[PDB]
C-alpha cells in the first residue's frame, strides 16, 4: 500500500551513498521495485529497475557501472547504492511498484507505477 | 519430470530440497522467470497483433437485392470459416509449442543439473537424483544457484562410488 | 526511444480543455503508455494506465487516448488540482521505461 | 540428500485442447473467446445512440405524429431500432433508396433540424392546412407527418409552386419531399388542380422529373393511394429546387448535417442503460480486449473478430499432473 | 547379442513435401485434396435437382413450347442448366429483375403451379385465342407461352381490363406477367385498339405504372417488336390486382412457393443420376470428408474449399529410407 | 535410427532380436499406439476444425453489373489464395512437425532403453546396442517392458570388465 | 590439444521479431515486405498506359475539346486520371452507368476510334454545324464534343431522324450518345420545332425510349438545361438504331475494342516512364517477388498482398552473440 | 556455443583449434551446407506458395451505392486483417522455428562430437572440448570430417585420466 524512503542526508562528491525503501500493505516479492530521478526542475528521468521476486536488475545505458541495487526479502527493503556522486546529481529519488513477476501478465495496469514514495531529497554539494 | 508438484507456493518449475538438515520445494527462480516472459510476449504477440479498425458490419438490402445480400452473407461466412480454422489451429498449435517449450524446460533443468555434477551424483532415471557425497544446505544451494563444483568434494564421491 | 511532449497547453484558464498530447518517436503499443500527474511539493501519482483506460480512484474527468505514435490526455475539465505537471510513461521491449518532458499549466 | 527436478501442479480445473491431445488440465491459462455481454445497450464511444424504439427511421425522419416525442440529439455514433418497429411510413408507400439512407445516416458528426421553408409565409398561395390523412391519426386527431407538409389546391386554383432554398449553410443538407399518387382521377381532381401535372425536384447534382400514377390499388390500412419517398443531399452553396404543378409534398423541416465514420444500424430490444463501451453487440456492449467473441456477428466499431467455436483458450501454465 | 532400436520400412512410394525439404517419402500418408468426382449429378440432401436440357429459367418460368415436356418436382435444392441450353424467351426481350429471380428460385421446398386466371372465364370481353408471334412455334403450330396469354383486342374494341387475385394460400406466390411494345403505331392499332395505352399492376408492396414505348427496332427472331417480362411475389393474405387498357400480357398460370434456403444454379452437360450426396459441383458430385477440393471454384452444399495447388498430403507415418 | 526395417509389419517403432536362441523384428505396442491416437487426433482436429455452411458460391450478373461481377471475383479469388496458402503452410508446418514428432519418439526409445541398460551394453551409434552380458529372451523381453533388474546383471559385468 | 563448437556471427544489425522475444539480432535475414517504389508509372504486360494528365474519362471519351492534346493508343494497360482530372463533362449533366463504363474500358486489347456517322453525308436534312456552347470552351470560342454532335434544327423545321449503323467489324463497338433537357419550353421550341419530342435508341438487345424532362434548374456552368449521356456495346453482327424527333445529342465517332477487363483505374500524380513490371501502384511501380507489401490497399497487376504491418523479416541465420 | 565468433571467413556453423601446428576457425562444410539448403528451401517454399492471380483491387461506385463502396471496404478491410494477421503470425513463428533449428543443429553437432569422443576428451560444457591424449592435425581433422577411431589412441588416455 505505501513505500517509504529512508531519511534524507547530504554527501561530497566521490563518495558512494546507500538509499533504502520500505514496502508495506502488499506481498513484497509478486512486484517488482523501480527507481525514478528527479532533479529541480527539468522532469523525471528513469534510473533503474529491480525484480524484488528473481533479484534480476536493469539500469540505464549511460549510467551502467555506477548504479547497483539489491533487495533484502527477509526485512522486506530495497536497497541502492549509488557511486561517484558529482554535484549535478542532486535531485529527488522515488520508489515505485513496477512490473509483477511470477504471473502471466494480460492487464495494461502492470506496466505502469502506481505506488510512489515520498522522496528521499539526496543533496549534493 | 513424470509429474508435478502440488507442494509448491510461488513459482512454475523448481527443486524438491531434502536435506538432514530440512526439506522443501524451492523453485528454479531464474529458470521460471525466463519462460514466464517469454510466454507473456507470446499471448501478448497473439492478441496485440490483431488490427482492429473502427467498424460495422450488417446491412440492410431490398427485395431486388437478394444478389448482393447473399454476397455480404457469402463474405461474412467466407471471413467466419477463416476465422474459426486459423483460430482453431493457431489456439491447437500454441498450446502446441507452449507445453512441449514448457516440457523443454523442465528438461533443460535436468540436464543444467545433469552437465554441472559431472558424475557426482547417481542418476535415479525418474527425474531424481541421490547424492553420493554428503551435501550441506550451502552446497545445495550452490546446485540451485548454478554455481556448484564437482571437484569440491570429489573424492568422496568416489569412495562412495567404491561403497556400492 | 524518446517522446517529445510538444505541449499546447502552457497558459490556458480553469473551466477549458487542455489540448495536451505526447509524441512517441516510434509506433508503440497501447498497453505501454501512461500518463501520471505530479503536484509541485507532493509524490507523483497515476492518473491513466493505457491509452485506451482508466481503473484507479481517479475522478471521472480524466479520460485519455491514443494510437500509434500520437497519443492525447484531453482533460475535459479543470479544477485547481487539476493543474500540475504532466508525464508520459513509455515501456520498451526490455524491462526498462522512459519519460516525456512533461509541462507545468499555468493558473 | 536428495534433489528432483520437477514442475507445479495446481488444484487449477480450466481444461485445454492442443493438437496431439484434447481435453489437457492446465495449471493456468488464458482465455480469448469472450462469451459475456452487459445485457443493456450503452454510449458507444461515450456518444449517445439514437433510439427509436418503436419507431422505424422512415416515421422518425419523416416526423410520423406516433413518434413525434422522440428529442434529437446533436450526435449519433449508431442507431438502435427495435425488433417490433413500426409506425414507419404513416401513409400507404415505399421509399426509393431507402437502405442508402438508412446507410448515411448510421452515423453522424452533427445533426440539426432547422424548418426550410416556414409554413406560415411560404406558400400563401395553397392551402397547407388540409394536409391530413386518417392513415396515421395522433390521437384519433387526423394528423400527418411533422417534418413535411401536404399542399391542396386553395380555391379550386392551385398555382405552379417555384420555391427554392439557397443553402448558404457549411454542412451538408438532407432534403426530403414525396410525390402523391391518389387511388382515382376524382380524387385527384377533388384534392388539386389541374389533372395533368408534373413535379420537378432537382440540384445542381440531382434532377428527376415526376409524374402522378393514377391508378385503384389495393387497400393498405383504409385507403387505396400511394406516396412515394424521396431523398436528396444539398450540397453546400448548391441550390435546391421544387418546381411543380402535380402532386408535390413539400418539405417544412430539413437537416443540417455533416457525417462521421461509417456505422451501422443495430436491431434490438434490450434496454439502453448509460454507461460507455468499446464495443457494441445486439446483445450489449462489450468492452473486452481479447482477440475474439462469440456474440451475433452485427456488430459495431472496432471488436473481435466472431468465431462460431464455443471456447479459444491458450495455455500459459503446464499440464496438471498431480501426483 | 545385438539389439537395435528403430523403425520399419515400406514398399510404400507416396511422396510427402515439407517446409525444409521437398519429394520426402513416407510410408502412410492421407490427403486433404480431393481430386475425384463420381462425373454425374445427383439429388442435394435427397430432393432431386429440376434438370432443364433444353430450357432456362426464363423459358421454364415462361412456360416456353420446348418446355412442356420437362417434369416437375415438388422441390429442388439446385437448377441444372446445359451449355447447349437457350431455348428461353420467344418474343424477342429481356426479364427485368431476371437474376434476382433466377436466384430466389434456386430452392423451393413446396413450388407448386396453378391457374391463377382461368382462360376460359377471366376474360369474357377479350380474344384469348390469338397472340401468336411465329417466333417459337411448336410442331410448326406456332404456340406461344404456355404460363401466360397474350390479349389482343376482341375486334375494333378492347375493353379496359381490371382483375384482382387474392393470396389464399400459406405460401408465397410468384406471379409473371408480360408488356408488348409494337415496333409501329398502325400495328398498335391493327393488335390493340387506343393508341394511347396505359397499364398498371400492383399488390400491396409492389406498384408500377407502365406505357409503351413504340419505335422500330433492330429484327430479333424475324421480328422488330419487344416485350418486356416482369414478375412479382404476392405474400399470403395480400391482393394483387391488374389495370389495362392494352399492351399487357396477362399471365393464365402462377406459381406457389415456399422458400427456403439459399442456392445456386450449375451450368453443366453432365448427365443426372441418383445418388446422395452432400456438395454438388458442375464436374460431377463429390463423396468426401476432406477438406479441400481441386475440382471447380462454384459449388453448392457444404463443400470442401477451393484450393489452386496439385496435392495437399499430410504425413501420418515415417519418412521411408530403405534398408 | 538410420534406415528403416522392411520386414517390420506390425507396427512403427520396435526391437530387433539376434540371439542363438530366436531373432525376430517386434513393435512397442504402448508407443505405436500412442503415436497412432496423437496423430489420428492431430488428422481428426485438422478436418473437423473447419467450420462448413451450407452456402452457394458462383453469382450470375447482366452486362450493366460488370463491376459487381468483378467485385464478386475479387472476393472469390482472395477467399482461394487465403485458402491456398494456408493450406499449403498448413500442410507444410504440420509435415515437418509430425517428422519431428516421430524422430523425437524414436529417440525416446534409444534414450529410454540407454537409462535401463546403463552400463550393461556398448552404445554402437547407429541405433544398435551390443549386450555384454549374455540376455535370454525373457530377458529380453524385460528390457523391452521397462522392468530391467539391473543389480542381478552387474555380477556378470565384474567379469566382462575384464575384457574391456 | 582442445576444440570448441560454435556458431558464426558477424557485423550485422538486421533486427528480427520472434514469437517470444522481440528486436533479436541476427546475423542473415530476408526482408519479405517491400517497402520501397521507384516513384513513376510504368508499362504493365509491356503496353503503354494511357494518360490523362488533366482530362476526365468522361472527357476523354466524348471528346473534350480540351482533351484534344492527347492521343490515343491501339492498347492500354491500365488508365491513369491525376487528382487535377476537372476537365470532364463540358455541358452540366448526369452520365449514367459510368462507373460500369469506366471498369469497361480498365484495359482493351486492340482499340480504335471508327467515324460511325460521317458529318458530311449522315445527317443532310439536319444543321451539324450549330450546338457550341458556352460551357465547352476552345479557344476562347464556343465549341462542344468531338466525338457527339448536337443537333438543331435547320430550316425552322426538325425531320423526323431515323440512322442506324450496322456493326460489320468482328469486335464490339461503343457507341456513346446523349439527350439535352432544355431549361425551358421557350428555348426548346426555338432550338426545336417538335417540342413535343422523343429519343428512342436500340440494339438486339438494348431498347430504350427517353423523353425530355422540361424545367427550370440551378444555373451550373453558366446554363440551366442539362444533358444526360448514354452508352451501349454492339456485338459483331448486330446493329445500332438512333430514331428521334429532337433533343438527341448523337455520336459521329465510335470506338471498337476487344475488350481486357482485369485491370482497373488508378490515381495518380506521377509521370509515367519506360520499364517493364507486373504491377502498378499510385506512388510508383514495383519490381519483387516477395509475398507482402505495405505501400497502398489500391494497386493494379500481380503484387504482393497489402499489409499494414511496419515489417515482415524472416530469419534465415542465427542469433547474433558477440562473444 | 556460449558465443558468436566474429573471426569466421564463412559457415553458420563450424569449429576452433588450439594445437602446435597452428590455431583459427573452420566452416563445418557438411553441416553448413545442409542448413543452408534447408533455409533456402524454407524461403523459397513461403514464396512459391502464393500466387497471385491478375486483379484490380479498387472499385469507384456512385453516391447512391453506398452501401456497396461500404461493402468492397468491407472486403478490402477483412482480407487487410487476415493478411495482416497471418503474416505477423507467419513471420513470428518462423523466426522463432529458424532460431530453434538453429540451435538443435548445434547441439546435434556437440553430441555427433561427443559420440566419436565419448571416452577420449574432456567434457567442459561451454563448448570446449580437452583431448586427454595427444592429437595432431590428422585425428583432429577426422573429427571433423567423422569416423574417428577410437581404439587406436585407447588406454593412452586411460593413464592420463589417472594423472587426472
Ligand atoms: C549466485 O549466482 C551468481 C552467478 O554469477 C554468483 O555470482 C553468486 O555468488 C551466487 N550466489 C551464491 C552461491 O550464494
Ligand atoms: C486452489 O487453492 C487456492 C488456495 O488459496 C484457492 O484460493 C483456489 O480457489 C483453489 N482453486 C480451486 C479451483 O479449487
Ligand atoms: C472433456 O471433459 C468434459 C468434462 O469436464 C466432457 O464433458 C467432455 O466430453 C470431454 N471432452 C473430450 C474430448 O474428452
Ligand atoms: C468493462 O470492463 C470491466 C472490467 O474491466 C467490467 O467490470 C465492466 O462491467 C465492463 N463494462 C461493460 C459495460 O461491459
Ligand atoms: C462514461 O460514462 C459516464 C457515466 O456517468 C459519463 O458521465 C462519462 O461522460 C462517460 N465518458 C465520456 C467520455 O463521455
Ligand atoms: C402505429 O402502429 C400501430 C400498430 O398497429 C397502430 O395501431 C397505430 O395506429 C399506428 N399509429 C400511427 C400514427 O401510424
Ligand atoms: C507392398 O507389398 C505388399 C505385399 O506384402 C503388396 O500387397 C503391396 O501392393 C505392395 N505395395 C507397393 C506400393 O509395392
Ligand atoms: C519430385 O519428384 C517428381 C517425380 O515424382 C519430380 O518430377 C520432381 O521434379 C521432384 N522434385 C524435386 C524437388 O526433387
Ligand atoms: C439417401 O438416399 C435415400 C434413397 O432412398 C433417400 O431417401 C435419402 O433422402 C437420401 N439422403 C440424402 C441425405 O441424400
Ligand atoms: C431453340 O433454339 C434453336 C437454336 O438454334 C433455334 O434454332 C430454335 O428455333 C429455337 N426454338 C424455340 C422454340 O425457341
Ligand atoms: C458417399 O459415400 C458414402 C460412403 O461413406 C456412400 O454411402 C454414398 O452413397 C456416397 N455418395 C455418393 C454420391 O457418392
Ligand atoms: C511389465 O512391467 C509391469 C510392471 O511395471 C508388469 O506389471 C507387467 O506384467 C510387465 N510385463 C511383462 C511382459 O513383463
Ligand atoms: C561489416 O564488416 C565487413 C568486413 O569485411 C565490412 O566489409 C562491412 O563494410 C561492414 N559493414 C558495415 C556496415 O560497416
Ligand atoms: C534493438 O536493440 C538495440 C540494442 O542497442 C538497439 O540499438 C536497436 O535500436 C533496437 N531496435 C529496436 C527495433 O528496438
Ligand atoms: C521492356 O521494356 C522495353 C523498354 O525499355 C520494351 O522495349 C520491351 O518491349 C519491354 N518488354 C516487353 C516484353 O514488352
Ligand atoms: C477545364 O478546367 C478548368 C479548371 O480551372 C476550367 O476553368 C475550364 O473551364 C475547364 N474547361 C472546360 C472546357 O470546361
Ligand atoms: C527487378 O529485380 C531484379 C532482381 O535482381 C533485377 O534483376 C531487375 O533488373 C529488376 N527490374 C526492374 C525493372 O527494376
Amino acid at each position: 500500500v505505501q513505500l517509504v524512503q529512508s531519511g534524507a542526508e547530504v554527501k561530497k562528491p566521490g563518495a558512494s551513498v546507500k538509499v533504502s525503501c520500505k514496502a508495506s500493505g502488499y506481498t513484497f516479492t509478486s512486484y517488482g521495485i523501480s527507481w525514478v530521478r528527479q532533479a529541480p526542475g527539468q522532469g523525471l528521468e528513469w534510473m533503474g529497475w529491480i525484480s524484488a521476486y528473481t533479484g534480476n536488475t536493469n539500469y540505464a545505458q549511460k549510467l551502467q557501472g555506477r548504479v547497483t541495487m539489491t533487495t533484502d526479502t527477509s526485512t522486506s527493503t530495497a536497497y541502492m547504492e549509488l557511486r561517484s556522486l558529482r554535484s549535478d546529481d542532486t535531485a529527488v529519488y522515488y520508489c515505485a511498484r513496477g512490473l509483477l513477476q511470477g504471473v502471466v501478465i494480460l492487464d495494461s495496469y502492470y506496466y505502469t507505477m502506481d505506488v510512489w514514495g515520498q522522496g528521499t531529497t539526496v543533496t549534493v554539494s | 519430470i513424470e509429474g508435478g508438484w502440488t507442494g509448491m507456493v510461488d513459482g512454475w518449475y523448481g527443486y524438491h530440497h531434502q536435506n538432514e538438515q530440512g526439506s522443501g520445494y524451492a523453485a528454479d527462480l531464474k529458470s521460471t522467470q525466463n519462460a514466464i516472459d517469454k510466454i507473456t510476449n507470446k499471448v501478448n504477440s497473439v492478441i496485440e497483433k490483431m488490427n482492429t479498425q473502427f467498424t460495422a458490419v450488417g446491412k440492410e438490402f431490398n427485395h431486388l437485392e437478394k444478389r448482393i445480400e447473399n454476397l455480404n452473407k457469402k463474405v461474412d461466412d467466407g471471413f467466419l470459416d477463416i476465422w474459426t480454422y486459423n483460430a482453431e489451429l493457431l489456439v491447437l498449435l500454441e498450446n502446441e509449442r507452449t507445453l512441449d517449450y514448457h516440457d523443454s524446460n523442465v528438461k533443460n533443468l535436468y540436464e543444467k543439473v545433469r552437465n554441472q555434477l559431472k558424475n557426482n551424483a547417481k542418476e535415479i532415471g525418474n527425474g531424481c537424483f541421490e547424492f553420493y557425497h554428503k551435501c550441506d544446505n550451502t552446497c545445495m544451494e550452490s546446485v540451485k544457484n548454478g554455481t556448484y563444483d564437482y571437484p569440491k568434494y570429489s573424492e568422496e564421491a568416489k569412495l562412495n562410488r567404491e561403497k556400492i | 526511444i524518446v517522446l517529445t511532449q510538444s505541449p499546447g497547453t502552457l497558459s490556458l484558464s480553469p473551466g477549458e480543455r487542455a489540448t495536451l498530447s505526447c509524441r512517441a518517436s516510434q509506433s508503440v503499443s497501447s498497453s505501454y503508455l501512461a500518463w501520471y500527474q505530479q503536484k509541485p511539493g507532493q509524490a507523483p501519482r497515476l492518473l491513466i494506465y493505457g491509452a485506451s483506460s482508466r481503473a484507479t480512484g481517479i475522478p471521472d474527468r480524466f479520460s485519455g487516448s491514443g494510437s500509434g505514435t500520437d497519443f492525447t490526455l484531453t482533460i475535459s475539465r479543470l479544477e485547481p488540482e487539476d493543474f500540475a505537471v504532466y508525464y508520459c510513461q513509455q515501456y520498451g521491449s526490455s524491462p526498462r521505461w522512459t519519460f516525456g518532458q512533461g509541462t507545468k499549466l499555468e493558473i | 540428500d536428495t534433489l528432483c527436478i520437477g514442475y507445479h501442479a495446481n488444484n487449477s480445473t480450466d481444461t485445454v485442447d492442443t493438437v496431439l491431445e484434447k481435453n489437457v488440465t492446465v495449471t493456468h491459462s488464458v482465455n480469448l473467446l469472450e462469451d459475456k455481454h452487459n445485457g443493456k445497450l450503452c454510449k458507444l464511444r461515450g456518444v449517445a445512440p439514437l433510439h427509436l424504439g418503436k419507431c422505424n427511421i422512415a416515421g422518425w425522419i419523416l416526423g410520423n405524429p406516433e413518434c413525434e416525442s422522440l428529442s434529437t440529439a446533436s450526435s449519433w455514433s449508431y442507431i438502435v431500432e427495435t425488433s417490433n418497429s413500426d409506425n414507419g411510413t404513416c401513409y400507404p408507400g415505399d421509399f426509393i433508396n431507402y437502405e442508402e439512407l438508412r446507410e448515411q445516416l448510421s452515423s453522424v458528426s452533427s445533426f440539426e433540424r432547422f424548418e426550410i421553408f416556414p409554413k406560415t409565409s411560404s406558400w400563401p398561395n395553397h392551402d397547407s392546412n388540409k394536409g391530413v390523412t386518417a392513415a396515421c391519426p395522433h390521437a384519433g386527431a387526423k394528423s400527418f407527418y411533422k417534418n413535411l407538409i401536404w399542399l391542396v389546391k386553395k380555391g379550386n386554383s392551385y398555382p405552379k409552386l417555384n420555391q427554392s432554398y439557397i443553402n448558404d449553410k457549411g454542412k451538408e443538407v438532407l432534403v426530403l419531399w414525396g410525390i402523391h399518387h391518389p387511388s382515382t382521377t376524382a380524387d385527384q381532381q377533388s384534392l388539386y388542380q389541374n389533372a395533368d401535372a408534373y413535379v420537378f425536384v432537382g440540384t445542381s447534382r440531382y434532377s428527376k422529373k415526376f409524374k402522378p400514377e393514377i391508378a385503384t390499388r389495393p387497400k393498405v390500412r383504409d385507403q387505396e393511394g400511394r406516396m412515394n419517398y424521396y431523398w436528396t443531399l444539398v450540397e453546400p452553396g448548391d441550390k435546391i429546387t421544387f418546381e411543380a404543378t402535380g402532386n408535390l409534398v413539400v418539405p417544412r423541416y430539413a437537416f443540417t448535417m455533416e457525417r462521421n465514420a461509417g456505422s451501422g444500424i443495430i436491431i434490438s430490444d434490450t434496454p439502453v442503460h448509460d454507461c460507455n463501451t468499446t464495443c457494441q453487440t445486439p446483445e450489449g456492449a462489450i468492452n473486452t480486449s481479447l482477440p475474439f467473441q462469440n456474440i451475433h456477428p452485427i456488430t459495431i466499431g472496432k471488436c473481435p473478430k466472431y468465431v462460431k467455436s464455443t471456447k479459444l483458450r491458450l495455455a500459459t501454465g503446464l499440464r496438471n499432473v498431480p501426483s
